[PDB]
């Protein structure tokens, strides 16, 4: 329970609902946050604007 | 091996890998006889698990690779994905040892002690 | 009654200018197919690997000491297993080579072993032609892969120019005759990641801008045949953000981004993070895996990532991709009437030629390549022009009237 | 002079609004190509058949009594033809099996015969792997086809989940090793629809939403080779009336419409209507064809419909089609160095392994699938918007002026 | 203040009408993809060649006198080279045939030699079926190629109708069984353009509107296999000037323009210009090359043009192209259980059948063909309509106001 | 077989298959000696054709399959598409018999009679 | 001659000259009428709005 | 030096910068002038409106 | 052969092929002893080159094919593209002979003379 449960949810890779932008998501295999292009599909909450923010909320 | 244990640990709790590295007598995976407290008692259970892994099955817990899945609940941490008994067994030793870490508490002064203490 | 309808007119106009502005900021795209007649085409790189990693005659007692267990020649007790499946001759060479009684181990290195014991382009390559011109082992660059020591034709590295094709057909491409050397294959006494039930080569046709990933993305070519590989170049172009999600460049191990470069980065990060070593074919600084680490950590970890993992490596799309469609076909070598000629020419038996010799022809069917391209669908000019057109539709406005009323 | 030109203006406007209204009612469409980056792909179904329909060691005197003539083992006089082409051993087994002197025929059923004498996945399947995980004969569903008793991997029936691929390459797909059992092949003493000059298997890669039509639409895989099948998913989407002519659903034997479902419906209607029976692989209620009916009516009628007919079955286009493009390639199994290992492992000779063993790898080269889609070309909004634009062109009208003048 | 802005309005309008007029005169085009459901498809032509050019049993002393050196049977001294690689039997037939002691040479002609010594469709063709119906050597038209004497199925010449396919699959196509006759292959004692290390046939699937270019554009089919060739028709349409650069017709040797027709024109012009002769497979009036000219001038010159030249032949794009995508696959012939049947049937040994017999199946997977078409992007109506739309945008003009103000 | 005859019949005339089924003595394909009228005389020619099909060639007219093409003119009804003599022969018996049906007239009371009538 | 001669003519399968609509045609192999989608190409007269009408005119 | 140096330059085959038109270029392999479709790409000077003009300037 | 020489010549200078055809004694490739001037002296060097091509290597200068590349400068005329010694050698004879033609001058009356002149 150390990190939220959305941390383990896959980002909407390759899905376009608008502008693609630099974003970061928690990778549950690397157990750290990784860069990806997010296209405004609010499928879940596993997308952050900063790598550090992602590394605070989701890293543990 | 201990890269995956370090990762199983990072999966469950935020206490940096260093703090367990030379903690007490057993952590991480060193031999002794008397553990200083219960955190160090986990590592003994871990160490005693690796000893059984080597003698009974034929594992090489410090070299071999295994896979594990990190879930939202620490107890949910999964080892079923491993295709061999040996790989499955060691993944559990680390799983058992890492959950047990979550129970016990971290007494700093028991980390990096003198060999005359063990 | 009009001011009560000139503004009602205008209200609905605003809900249209809103729908158009909101659309420009989706940054949409459409995909355009196109044929492109080409006067010439750059010939791809062609990597090939023998399916057998280590020449039997180049395995020393020392190599057998360190790597014998990994190749299933030795059990964990450092001895030739009693469940061996050898002839009389090979076994008595190996049983002597595995006599470590009063033997003292010298240092060992997997990369050195592959480089020395891997198959040699100089003995494999019976003949090579490209566009009439004769090619040599010098035209093949050594590249290390999961198969070990492999060779790339037309690598376009060294600072060498890249070759070009101008016509459709077998004459304007490559033709290589190879001897795969089955008499030099390692005996198979077990099943490991380094053993092979198969004889032949693996081949990958790729752009020079990308590395091979031959164990994953290659094709097979079998001994005893001439194989024809007719190709078509196909170019995919994608858009970067905000329109699309393609990766322009890189900032890891390769100087141009491709899906393969991304995967080799991942595999290397993964092996270091999990084994503290890299395999001899991966880039970086980390120590090379020992034969023990290969068996215990490196092989299982690369297999897992390549077979079972779904999260560790997810690769961003690159902006430029070159795919080669392939149509393979075969005829038999040798005929009954040419077997004895080829035997005499390379000093082998007729049975040998029929087991080891292959010819490979790689060519384009036409200069014509295909392009599938993502194009921006609604530029700024297309945002203003339609705001304009439906101004005249609703309010009956113009560029003139707006200016005048000002 | 203006009212004589405001209405002349308007007359030509009506011949434009007529040309646009008449066009909307053509309900036209255009076709859109598109690449689609996929995070994952559903793995297809993979049906395979041995080219030999009946295991020799499972043919009883009773089976030989009823079906011997159909398999060309017997002539019309119920005896082994003197123009037989058998060895010493097979002939003396068959000549004894065909001794019907004081024999009384028990009942017989083609479906039971195929199910019992057809090749068994449990003996054919030496090994199966999919994405690292080991698979078993339990993962293969029995399906009856013109070849007889066949097996589908990943059928996605039973209520079982369908498998998924996440990366390009051989690791993320299926690998099966099969023994085709040529020692179990039926002797060929004539030419009928149930005899085979060939050894090997037939394979079809299809969506789970459609049945196999393997004798018509499959590919061959030969013993003595490892065959690589690199795939690309390609999705075609069509429009239903009035835009297009695709068939949404069905109301005959299958719960999803595809070209194959349509053809199997037709073939079944055709065999019942013309033979009063169905073949054991077709759906429905009608009685199964006897071995006599197969030879006399069922085989000739299915051959005719499949080869010569041009009118009986014409299939409406379905709205969803999934095609898999395939690039095949091969290497040889076994090498000289692995033959004796495999022989020992399955308890066969080295010559046997080289005649019966095959490996098949089926995989995607990239997650990237292609979509070709029919899109409606002139919606209602596009009918009004252009009536609007050329109102302002001719009469200089507007949404405002129309409202105002009202 | 308005006349100072009604004309400023108009100035910018002129720089738009200029940008649109200048664009119409680029005569641009766009490319349209489309699927086309077909009720039927015209079956292509299918040319095939044996890889062996001359039947050993049809080579006379006279032929060996004139053409022996070209086929590497003789050295420049008119004798069988001591570095011959023959069995006992063939050598003693050839050593006697090459006894020119008191021999006087009769006239010789390469075309006559190919026609007489080339492989005969009547002995090669064991069986042919197309859509249920039995076909014969009469259905194959002789065509001369670089391989010599070849045969085209469904040539659609003679004034014969062209055949049609109506369904997907193997039943609605061609199936031929051929014997390649390796016992009739010429011994290989050297390497020339007329010798072959390979056994089998070369095949090309082409529209009847174009000649074969089989040595360059064909595929291989090997003996010992049944090979499946599943096809898809694909139609490319291009625009002629000024939009595009495609060639409508021709005014050289063939009555329809294609890339192959262009290349055969070039090759013929090139051989006459450089050798003063044509090869027996080329059209025209020029004398046929002698065996000396073949070796000395004709072979090196055609090889050069086909391998090394980049300027002599550059072909204009044709306006219509039909491509057939192909997916090849194989099974083995014969099985152990059918070898003795086929041996008995054609009066050969079992070893022979396994070395010489092949089956070829050529079929479509679906009636559905693809069209990629260049369409004119900006017709006259699209030039006026947008001049019109932005008249109303800038100056607020109309068809009415222009008329009225007149 | 008789599924194709029934179809050849439906190709040429609208008289439902039932009405010929047990008509007279011979229809459809039954044996006797004296036909009641000419419709029943067709079936005898048909029956005598099947008898010849079995004895001379080896056909099985009641089981075997054949193909035929239905054209606009009954006489145009085609049998040339059949690849074997036996299959060609039987297709003609039915062709001959079905055209001959078109000549003769249908006397209802001759359909489903008593066996004492034949 | 029992059914018209257009009954033996193939419908314009897959051909679009406008709206596609439910229609019926005589199949000269089945010797009955069958459903198809007709797209306003008046190539011949073998297309009916009803199955029964087709089964009257063309069935015999 | 008998013919200009642009005579040895490849024409812009298949390249479209506008209307395609009948043109002629010197072929340095045939050593004579040949017909091609030129699409207004002034890459070099090896394109003439007439075959003879091309055969004067470039032939020698 | 002489089709390529004629082409090498057309590559370098505009003097039509006919004018060299039967010029003097040697042109093109005929044997004699005394050349009339230096143009005819080129052909002797050419002819003497073919004679060496036949005796030393084994070439057949009048039948064999070779390739050459025509560049902007006559001296740049390339023969390096030929894959055999024999083919390379003859390509040079013609190259040498064709450049040498460019030096010498054309005296018309030395073309098509009498055999009593040679
Ligand atoms: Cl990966
Ligand atoms: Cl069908
Ligand atoms: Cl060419
Ligand atoms: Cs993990
Ligand atoms: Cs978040
Ligand atoms: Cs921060
Ligand atoms: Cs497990
Ligand atoms: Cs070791
Ligand atoms: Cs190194
Ligand atoms: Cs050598
Ligand atoms: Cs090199
Ligand atoms: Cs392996
Ligand atoms: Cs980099
Ligand atoms: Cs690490
Ligand atoms: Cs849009
Ligand atoms: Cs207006
Ligand atoms: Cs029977
Ligand atoms: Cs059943
Ligand atoms: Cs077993
Ligand atoms: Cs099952
Ligand atoms: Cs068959
Ligand atoms: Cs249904
Ligand atoms: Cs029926
Ligand atoms: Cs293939
Ligand atoms: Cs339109
Ligand atoms: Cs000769
Ligand atoms: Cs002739
Ligand atoms: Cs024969
Ligand atoms: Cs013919
Ligand atoms: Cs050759
Ligand atoms: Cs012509
Ligand atoms: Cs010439
Ligand atoms: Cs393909
Ligand atoms: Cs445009
Ligand atoms: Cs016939
Ligand atoms: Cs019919
Ligand atoms: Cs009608
Ligand atoms: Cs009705
Ligand atoms: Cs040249
Ligand atoms: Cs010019
Ligand atoms: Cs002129
Ligand atoms: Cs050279």
């Amino acid at each position: 329970q150390i990190r939220p449960a959305f941390c383990y949810e896959d980002p909407p890779f390759f899905q376009k609902c608008g502008a693609f932008v630099d974003s970061y998501y928690f990778n549950r295999s690397r157990i750290t946050c990784v860069h990806f292009f997010y296209g405004q599909c609010d499928v879940n909450q596993n997308h952050f604007t900063t790598m550090s923010e992602c590394n605070r909320v989701c890293h543990g | 091996n201990l890269n995956q244990f370090r990762l199983m640990i990072k999966c469950t709790n935020d206490r940096v890998w260093a703090d367990f590295v030379d903690y007490g007598c057993y952590c991480v995976a060193r031999d002794s006889n008397t553990p200083v407290d219960d955190l160090d008692r986990c590592c003994q259970a871990q160490k005693q698990c690796y000893d059984e892994a080597v003698k009974v099955h034929g594992c090489k817990p410090l070299v071999m690779f295994y896979s594990f899945e990190c879930r939202y609940l620490a107890s949910d941490l999964d080892c079923s994905g491993n295709n061999t008994k040996c790989r499955n067994f060691v993944c559990n030793c680390d799983r058992t040892a890492t959950l047990c870490i979550l129970t016990a508490t971290y007494n700093r002064n028991n980390h990096k002690i003198d060999p005359s203490r063990c | 009654v009009w001011a009560l309808c000139f503004m009602g007119s205008l209200a609905l106009l605003a809900l249209v200018c809103t729908n158009r502005i909101q659309y420009y900021f989706l940054y949409p795209h459409v995909t355009k197919l196109d044929e492109v007649a080409a006067t010439r085409l750059t010939f791809p790189a062609v990597t090939f690997c023998n399916l057998n990693e280590f020449r039997f005659s180049r395995v020393t007692k020392n190599d057998l000491y360190h790597a014998g267990e990994l190749l299933a020649l030795l059990n964990n007790r450092y001895e030739i297993p009693d469940t061996q499946t050898a002839d009389e001759k090979q076994l008595e060479i190996l049983q002597d080579k595995a006599n470590f009684r009063n033997f003292k181990p010298k240092p060992f290195n997997m990369l050195e072993f592959y480089d020395r014991a891997g198959h040699d382009i100089r003995e494999m390559l019976l003949s090579c032609f490209f566009r009439g011109e004769q090619c040599s082992p010098e035209d093949f660059k050594v590249v290390f892969t999961r198969y070990g020591k492999c060779y790339t034709f037309n690598a376009g590295q060294d600072g060498k120019p890249r070759l070009i094709t101008m016509k459709g057909g077998t004459g304007n491409g490559l033709e290589i005759m190879l001897d795969i050397q089955q008499d030099e294959y390692l005996p198979v006494w077990g099943e490991t990641d380094e053993t092979s039930f198969e004889a032949g080569i693996k081949v990958q046709i790729h752009s020079q801008d990308e590395p091979p990933l031959i164990d994953q993305l290659g094709f097979g070519v079998a001994p005893g045949f001439q194989t024809f590989v007719s190709c078509q170049e196909q170019r995919l172009i994608y858009l970067p953000p905000p329109w699309g999600d393609c990766k322009a460049t890189t900032g890891e191990f390769y100087d141009t981004y491709s899906i393969t470069a991304c995967r080799i980065d991942c595999e290397t990060r993964y092996l270091v993070e999990n084994c503290n070593c890299r395999m001899v074919h991966m880039p970086g600084d980390a120590p090379y895996c020992t034969p023990e680490q290969y068996k215990e950590c490196a092989d299982p970890a690369l297999d897992f990532l390549v077979e079972k993992d779904n999260e560790y490596c997810v690769c961003e799309m690159p902006c430029n991709v070159t795919r080669y469609g392939k149509e393979l076909s075969m005829v038999k070598i040798p005929s009954k009437a040419s077997a004895k000629y080829l035997a005499k020419k390379y000093n082998k038996s007729e049975q040998y030629i029929g087991e080891n010799i292959l010819v490979l022809d790689i060519f384009f069917e036409a200069l014509n390549y295909e392009t599938i391209e993502q194009k921006k669908a609604y530029e700024v000019a297309g945002l203003l022009g339609d705001i304009g057109g439906q101004m005249g539709l609703f309010i009956g406005a113009s560029i003139l009237t707006v200016l005048e009323l000002f």
